[PDB]
DNA sequence: AGTAATCCCCTTGGCGGTTAAAACGCGGGGGACAGCGCGTACGTGCGTTTAAGCGGTGCTAGAGCTTGCTACGACCAATTGAGCGGCCTCGGCACCGGGATTCTCCA
DNA sequence: TGGAGAATCCCGGTGCCGAGGCCGCTCAATTGGTCGTAGCAAGCTCTAGCACCGCTTAAACGCACGTACGCGCTGTCCCCCGCGTTTTAACCGCCAAGGGGATTACTCCC
């Protein structure tokens, strides 16, 4: 869903904060990938529970924070 | 095999709401209008859910039918407006408003009611006067007959306006003097009883059900049936054409229905629905040989890590056997301190070991080590060699076997089936759990298809899996194999037991779909046994109505809708009773042929209303007759 | 070096996250707020992933350290 | 027996106060009787476990803080 | 070496009372919830352009595997004192009462 | 704004029981030497990670514009709160029991 490359990007740009010239092998980029997405989908769900509660059809970023803020992310 | 010796499918396009030819404004209708006689004239509207019908009073069908839609909308690329109201709208854009509550018998919106009307007037040739006959909801909602008198008298200015029901003008048309007339219609189910050519309308009954409601659910039943995916795009305009052409009323519902999928004769039960698919070395060669090196590589690999195995399993086994050299004349101490080395505990654990290590390799400076790994090849490949030899002769030997004990070497193989069935039993029903043998069975199975006369493929454990073996592919895809592959195979429905399903539900209306009503015999019975004999100022109830149930509205026009009703109606009424169903002729058409006729009668002119009458009163008040709401 | 690569999470990518999750309409401030939330999640991801990858002094980054690391949320 | 009842409505009340409710349903009280009794279900089970593994017929608070620990809500205070 | 009586201990069960907490009644208030109007903000469709994706070429960092040994931890026996179980006490925290300060609500 | 009165706080007094320190001793941590080995180090192999080019077209963006829906507003009514009354069962204490687990006796069997 994520298109590949501006991932792999976003990959090497947080890991040059902990160590510069890391190397990732190409399974290891994936296996990220494939775990943000099935983060971003499970935590939408969530979302859309919030909305659905509050009666609007349409999510708003209150409804991001209930649902972290209730799955302990925050 | 039965899909080998059934004919080619038969298969029917899909069918779906088109525009197909422009129609002008027809002036040599307001030429004859202007022709007749005066007071002998009118425009007569059924004002239909799923068509409105238009035409003048003198003729003997309507001019017009359209859907009650319009579509409005800005051309992107154009820059101006257009609008459409009917079959004009090509239900290019699909913009579409309906005039009617989805499902229901009442206009709500207006908007929409007033474009539809506009078309009807251009197309009827009105350009600047004309009395209007209107049909209406049985029990319509009082703001809904204002708000189609304001427009009527006030965007259209009209000098008179009558309201009367498309069920009950039908009735009138075809000589009823008195009678129960059931109407299936678009929106909504009715049995009206009607007595000296009046409608007893205080003792009419709805369903809430029609044949909206059977495009509808016949969609719902279509989705789940494909849940999995279907790659056209379903509509319940398809679904109303395949409602009309194919569904049918059961005589005996149960009965036919417990019988549909069985897979004998099911290809003349079944009826196929296509939607509009698509059809879509030396590259070969080279992608396969790079296909056969990367296949040769992972050959390689396990192999390698095989070998890895081997020398591996035989150092191992060396080290065990080399134990064992040691255990034998040697203390338990000793036995002990060489299990400890191994960390086992028994020498038949050495033994196991020892054996599942040849069990397992049988299946599978420098040059004195390499020459002594390969010795553990060579003590590899005597257990190997040992296992070729193992299994020849004994191959042999059950061939023997075969020869001299037939009957119980078959009776051997049905003992060794069950019991590899009960392993796999014993597994699967478990691991169906617990989750949380094959080729001996099939090899058994083998010999007894090809010798056993008491066998038989159907009894084959594969044959428990197969595709023409379970009732779904039947529900799904009926007599014959399916593969997602072709583009023909896919894109078309299977409709089975939805030929007889969706129509059903007026006859069982909770039972299949939940709609929590009380079904048309039921109906019609509670109205005819205990309602109408109640009812004091009534003589010769129920005999009377009896003799004429009446049929009216396009969704009654399934075959054996008629029968299913008289047989029905036939156990409720006291034997002998001279219960007669009849069908309106053209039941469609024929509630506006009613109107017209009746248009311009003494009974209706009395029943008129003026523009002078509604400015007075105002657009809930109606003239109370015979074809129209108190 | 490189920067604002976050901004590689398109909208529409937002969208078809959201409507696998079910959503039928997404308020416009959703777009970024997504963004703080996939950072800080993938971020302390990565955290992980290379501290294993530095422990057993290593230069690649594997799948099993990145498997170890979300195993450890 | 059903001394889930026991569990009254001031008692309800008194826990949802600590965690800064102003204002309850009347329906809150079945409700939250159902999910408090779902919880003990597991944790009691999982108590009984080890006691039944560890081959005792009585129950310790270490039986209850293991327990505790794998459900995910590790306690701090009886052991552990 | 076995099986049963004897005896410690610690858990469950019952009885009484006392009083503090749960249940019950009742007025009213104000918060839940359906209804309405608007308006702005999100979904749709089109033309635009941007770069993600694929097939292909080139290099070298470094993952992965083998060889060799010696530095470091496993194992045991003798030594001893740091850490635990039991006893003591006094001072911190609670609990009460009473007058002082705060906050709440109707005027 | 005031006021009345209830509710929350504070100040000093009382007492009880548990926190902090002392004592005896065991046994678990430390000292000393042994020995196996594993993982630290040096070295080779070639996997696969990173970089670049060129093409294709599907995916992303900016904009027009309609209407579906979020939000503040109004009205009601019902139902949950604050407070006085009635009643029941939680808490405490004291006695019983039983059970079970360790120990001790006495015989038979090896
Ligand atoms: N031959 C047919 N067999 C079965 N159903 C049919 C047939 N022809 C039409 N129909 C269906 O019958 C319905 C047409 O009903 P009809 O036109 O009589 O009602 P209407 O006047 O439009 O509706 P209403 O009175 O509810 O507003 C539609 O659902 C149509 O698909
Ligand atoms: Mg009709």
């Amino acid at each position: 869903l994520i298109r590949k490359l501006p991932f792999q990007r976003l990959v090497r740009e947080i890991a040059q904060d902990f160590k510069t010239d890391l190397r990732f092998q190409s399974s290891a980029v994936m296996a990220l990938q494939e775990a943000c997405e099935a983060y971003l989908v499970g935590l939408f769900e969530d979302t859309n529970l919030c909305a659905i509660h509050a009666k609007r059809v349409t999510i708003m970023p209150k409804d991001i924070q209930l649902a972290r803020r209730i799955r302990g992310e925050r | 095999e039965p899909w080998k010796r059934l004919p080619p499918p038969t298969v029917y396009p899909v069918k779906e709401a088109r525009f197909e030819k422009y129609i002008p404004p027809q002036l040599d209708g307001r030429e004859r209008a202007l022709a007749q006689p005066p007071g002998q004239v009118a425009i007569v509207i059924d004002n239909g859910s799923h068509s409105v019908r238009a035409g003048w009073n003198f003729e003997d069908k309507p001019r017009l039918a359209i859907p009650p839609i319009m579509s409005k909308y800005r051309d992107r690329k154009m820059g101006k407006t257009f609008s459409f109201a009917g079959s004009d709208c090509y239900a290019a854009r699909s913009h579409i408003r309906n005039a009617f509550e989805a499902g229901t018998g009442i206009v709500s919106n207006w908007d929409v009611m007033e474009h539809v009307l506009d078309y009807v007037f251009v197309k009827l040739g009105m350009n600047e006067d004309m009395p209007i006959v209107m049909t209406e909801a049985v029990a319509n909602l009082p703001y809904s007959r204002k708000s189609m008198s304001e427009i009527i008298f006030e965007c259209y200015g009209a000098p008179s306006l009558v309201y009367g029901i498309d069920s009950l003008f039908s009735f009138r048309h075809n000589q009823g003097q008195t009678g129960l007339v059931v109407s299936s219609s678009y929106s909504a189910t009715h049995v009206i009883p009607v007595y000296n050519r009046k409608a007893l309308l205080s003792q009419a009954i709805r369903l809430n059900w029609g044949g909206w409601h059977m495009a509808e659910y016949m969609l719902k039943l279509l989705k789940l049936k494909y849940y999995t995916g279907f790659p056209g795009k379903l509509n319940s305009s398809q679904t109303e054409h395949m409602v009309r052409d194919f569904c049918y009323v059961s005589l005996d519902y149960d009965r036919e229905l417990a019988g549909y999928l069985d897979w004998t004769g099911l290809e003349d039960r079944e009826r196929i629905v296509q939607y509009p698919y698509t059809e879509e070395e030396e590259e070969l060669a080279r992608i396969a040989e790079r296909k056969k090196e990367s296949g040769r590589r992972l050959q390689e690999q396990a192999a390698k890590m095989r070998l890895e195995r081997l020398m591996k399993k035989e150092q191992e086994l060396e080290y065990y056997k080399d134990i064992q050299r040691r255990m034998q004349g040697e203390s338990k101490k000793e036995i002990k301190r060489l299990l400890d080395e191994a960390e086992l505990k028994d020498e038949a654990a050495l033994e196991r070991v020892i054996r599942d290590l040849e069990r397992s390799i049988k299946r599978a400076r420098q040059q004195r080590l390499l020459k002594s790994n390969w010795e553990a090849r060579q003590r590899a490949k005597a257990e190997k060699e040992a296992e070729k030899a193992r299994l020849a002769e004994e191959a042999r030997l059950d061939e023997e076997r075969r020869k001299n004990d037939l009957e119980g070497w078959l009776e051997e193989k049905r003992q060794l089936r069950l019991a590899k069935l009960n392993q796999l039993k014993e597994r699967e029903r478990l691991k169906a759990d617990l989750g949380n043998l094959e080729a001996a069975i099939r090899s058994l199975e083998n010999d007894l298809l090809r010798y056993d006369k008491t066998f038989s493929y159907d009894m084959t454990l594969d044959a428990q899996r197969d595709w023409s073996k379970s009732l779904l592919h039947a529900f799904r895809y009926g007599p014959r194999p399916f593969d997602p592959s072709s583009q023909a195979e896919t894109h078309r429905v299977h409709l089975n037991v939805e030929r007889i399903r969706v129509p059903e539900v007026l006859f069982q209306p909770a039972a299949i779909a939940g709609v929590d009503q009380a079904g048309l015999v039921e109906i019609a019975g509670d109205i005819l046994c205990q309602r109408l004999p109640s009812l004091p100022g009534i003589q010769d109830a129920p005999d009377a109505f009896l003799r004429d149930v009446f049929l009216t509205g396009g969704n009654t026009l399934f075959q054996n809708f008629d029968e299913r009703l008289r047989q029905g109606l036939m156990a409720l009424l006291p034997v002998g009773a001279p219960l007669r169903v009849r069908r309106a002729q053209d039941a469609i058409l024929d509630a506006w042929r009613g109107a017209a006729g009746w248009a311009c009668t003494e009974e209706a002119k009395a029943a008129w209303i003026t523009r002078e009458e509604y400015l007075e009163k105002g657009g809930e008040y109606i003239k109370e007759h015979d074809l129209g709401n108190a | 070096v490189l920067r604002d690569n976050i901004q590689g999470i398109t909208k529409p990518a937002i969208r078809r996250l959201a409507r696998r999750g079910g959503v039928k309409r997404i308020s416009g401030l959703i777009y970024e707020e997504t963004r703080g939330v996939l950072k800080v999640f993938l971020e302390n991801v990565i955290r992980d992933a290379v501290t294993y990858t530095e422990h057993a002094k290593r230069k690649t980054v594997t799948a099993m350290d990145v498997v170890y690391a979300l195993k450890r949320q």
